[PDB]
């Protein structure tokens, strides 16, 4: 096994405050096949300018998906408690993996959630996950304990590295700590006034704020990926087959276009089935708080898309054949263009209800006669 | 449990199928739980202890869609189906569809179509029998 | 009508899912093969119908329109008048022939 | 049109006319299309 | 003079698969055939209308 | 094994067969280094760096 | 059967009737025609002018 630094010295955890109502907001940005949002290019081989139909793992069109969101609570001069939603209780299945939208709220003026009356300009953040095959509950009883080795993916360095690692989770016995007391929800933090200093971005903040809560043992593999800071919309995606566990990104190849390409396969051979997100918050002071774009999660499942490849070979258009009758017509003919006319489509069948089924130890000897003696 | 579900789902002693049971009359010896009709598919009377449940299979609504590329306007048409036999986003039915999308009862129910007043040249995508559905 | 063609080989009730794929593949192959056959036959019948549609057009403009004044069998004997009516997916002709 | 035996497909009623009890809607594959013209025209 | 033949369009994936998801997946393995069948029938009907 | 021969059989990473090569101007995503065309077969590219 | 229909027309157009036509008759001006049976069909001997 490879050590990723030793344990922490803390015996108490930073206070965590749960404000699900504050986090919930109306921000509807569903995946669009027309702009090829959340679409993964076949990594093994490339295709030409030709427009064709390609069968693979995609998110289905118009899916509003699964949403997540804010700076921690504090005072003018000192950072204090952290506001995180109760993401720990909810754990979702991982049938075919998921794609993540990141920072589409960039460069715009937003709402500082913790101070709902207060505005600031939105800056993007990078999300963390935990992926495992077994789930349970903490000593406080809350559902959502990750037990078996977990593919815990962690950004850090104020957004300049991504840490990925597959470790045993053993929680810690302090106040607000998960196998400890006063626990509400695990979380992370970084200290911007000390670690987001220009030219001196420190690379252990989120690692520290993760090993505050759990202690990692028997960890198998871990790779680091330098992350360039920008305000550009990007995606991530994690899938799994027999070949291992794959990761996908928009950062390298189509950065200004938004397509997605594999960058690392991790050597996990356990069928991942369960995952939960890691809630996080910014420990800024009240005068220097900023807004932090909501990142979104969209599932994947085997589907057929008609993909357009540009001359340079990037996908700028698509059809989700499964959504709308016209898309099934677009999927046919191997072209977006379809001639005007009347086209019969798949009929709708009836739905089953009340499945019908068609199909005496006599006590008469006991009923008749006179009872014999106990012997 | 009752044989006369009159609903799609049903499972007989030896066969399972989607049916529309109904009280009917005069067909069968009654010796056999199931009565065939010159085919593997069975009209299935006699499974109930004493009743003529002459069954059918499931009934599917034919659907057709007009692209109308010139104006890019779509209006779905249902084949010979009634003006009231469906509802928008019907939960009764279940197709290559994750989502879909009473004026016309002369051919079939046209949902997103309207009605004309006199005569429009039968050009363009057009429709069946008589309607010509101009954009 | 498939090695096993029991309306779905293993509709949901028989051996295993792995075997299910094989039998359903066999049943699909041919269900598609006889659908291709149907399409081919439809094309042949449509083309024959189109040739005869042209023939009926020639008949409307020849025997029906002007007096045929033609040796052609049209009418059996000298042709005088001929009427047309619709018939199931066809045109019905009623030539008048002098004997 | 009488002395010929045309089982008939059914337009504007065929599905319910068959539901009250040809298979243009039960196999759910073959659908007869209406013939482009009214009898009147 | 015969003149015309009946116009019929056959639904694809509804004739071959009674309506079971497992069967539909095995078919989208083959899914080009259904598209060609539908294209051919639509073309024949258009020509008949003409 | 290099670009000395342009006209006949080649054999790459996992993909082998016969071709004729040219230095055509530019088509493709260039990151994964094969370009097919609507089929199984490939337009080409990257039989070199 | 189609070519038999052509045979019926050929006999009426060329043999039994005269010419005064430029398409369904023997090369050049058509003067007379004769028919005899043949294996599986008829055999035509259009006689023309030149």
């Amino acid at each position: 096994y490879v050590d990723v630094g030793p344990d922490s010295v803390k015996s108490a955890c930073i206070e965590v405050d749960i404000q699900q109502t504050f986090f919930d907001k109306t921000w509807p940005r569903p995946i669009d096949v027309s702009k090829a949002d959340g679409i993964i290019y076949p990594q093994g081989r490339t295709y030409s300018n030709i427009t064709i139909t390609y069968q693979g793992l995609f998110p289905y069109q118009g899916d509003h998906g699964d949403m997540y969101v804010s700076a921690g609570h504090a005072t003018g001069t000192t950072p204090q408690k952290l506001f995180v939603a109760n993401y720990s209780q909810d754990v979702k299945q991982f049938a075919n993996g998921f794609v993540v939208r990141i920072g589409a709220a960039a460069n715009s003026t937003g709402t500082v959630i913790i101070s709902p009356s207060t505005s600031a300009t939105i800056r993007k953040i990078y999300p963390a996950f935990m992926l495992g095959s077994s789930v349970g509950n903490f000593s406080d009883g809350k559902m959502g304990r990750f037990f078996n080795h977990t593919l815990v993916l962690l950004p850090d360095g104020c957004g300049t590295l991504l840490r990925a690692f597959y470790c045993i989770l053993e929680p810690r016995s302090g106040n607000h700590c998960p196998a400890g007391n006063s626990y509400t929800s695990f979380a992370t933090y970084h200290t911007p006034a000390t670690d987001c200093s220009d030219g001196n971005y420190n690379r252990n903040a989120s690692l520290n704020s993760f090993k505050e809560y759990f202690n990692l043992r028997n960890c198998t593999f871990m790779y680091t990926y330098n992350i360039t800071e920008d305000e550009i919309l990007e995606w991530f995606g994690i899938t799994q087959t027999a070949q291992g566990v794959h990761l996908f990104s928009s950062r390298y190849v189509d950065l200004y276009g938004g397509n997605m390409f594999q960058f690392a396969t991790l050597p996990v051979y356990d069928t991942i089935k369960y995952y939960s997100i890691i809630p996080h918050s910014i420990r800024s002071i009240q005068s220097d708080r900023k807004a932090w774009a909501a990142f979104y999660v969209y599932k994947l499942q085997p589907l057929t898309f008609l993909l357009d490849f540009s001359v340079d070979g990037y996908i700028r258009r698509a059809i989700d054949c499964g959504f709308n009758d016209l898309s099934q017509l677009h999927c046919s003919y191997e072209s977006f263009d379809v001639e005007s006319g009347v086209y019969s489509v798949s009929s709708f069948e009836a739905k089953p209800s009340g499945s019908v089924v068609e199909q005496e130890c006599d006590f008469s000897p006991l009923l008749s006669g006179t009872p014999p003696q106990v012997y | 449990a009752s044989q006369l579900g009159n609903c799609v789902e049903y499972s007989l002693y030896g066969v399972s199928g989607r049916g529309v049971f109904q009280n009917c009359t005069a067909v069968g010896v009654r010796q056999q739980r199931f009565v065939y009709d010159a085919y593997q598919n069975l009209v299935g009377y006699y499974s109930d202890d004493g009743n003529y449940y002459c069954l059918r299979a499931c009934v599917s609504v034919p659907v057709s869609v007009i692209y109308d590329k010139e104006t890019k306007t779509h209006a779905t048409l249902f084949g010979s189906v009634a003006c009231e036999h469906i509802s928008s986003t019907m939960s009764q039915y279940s197709s290559t569809r994750s989502m879909l999308k009473p004026v016309g009862c002369v051919l079939g129910l046209v949902n997103s179509s309207l009605f004309v007043e006199d005569c429009k040249l039968p050009l363009g995508q057009s429709l069946c029998a008589l309607p010509d559905t101009p954009s | 009508t498939g090695a096993i063609s029991a309306s779905i080989g293993d509709i949901i009730q028989r051996l295993d899912v792995l075997e299910q794929d094989a039998q359903i593949d066999r049943l699909i192959n041919g269900r598609l093969t006889t659908l291709n056959a149907f399409v081919a036959q439809q094309l042949v019948r449509s083309e024959s119908a189109a040739l005869s549609a042209q023939l009926a057009k020639d008949k409307v403009n020849e025997c029906v329109k002007a007096q045929s004044k033609r040796s052609g069998f049209c009418g059996q004997g000298t042709h005088i008048v001929s009427f047309v009516v619709n018939a199931p997916n066809g045109l019905y002709f009623m030539h008048v022939g002098y004997y | 049109f009488d002395k010929v035996t045309i089982a008939d497909p059914g337009y504007m009623q065929g599905y319910d006319d068959c539901m009250q009890q040809i298979c243009a809607q039960y196999v759910a594959g073959y659908k007869v299309l209406p013939p482009l013209m009214d009898v009147n025209m | 003079i015969q003149t015309t033949i009946q116009k019929v369009t056959v639904d694809c994936k509804q004739y071959v698969c009674n309506g079971f998801q497992k069967c539909e997946q095995l078919l989208r393995e083959y899914g080009q055939f259904c598209s060609k069948i539908n294209q051919a029938l639509h073309g024949a009907n258009l020509r008949q209308d003409d």
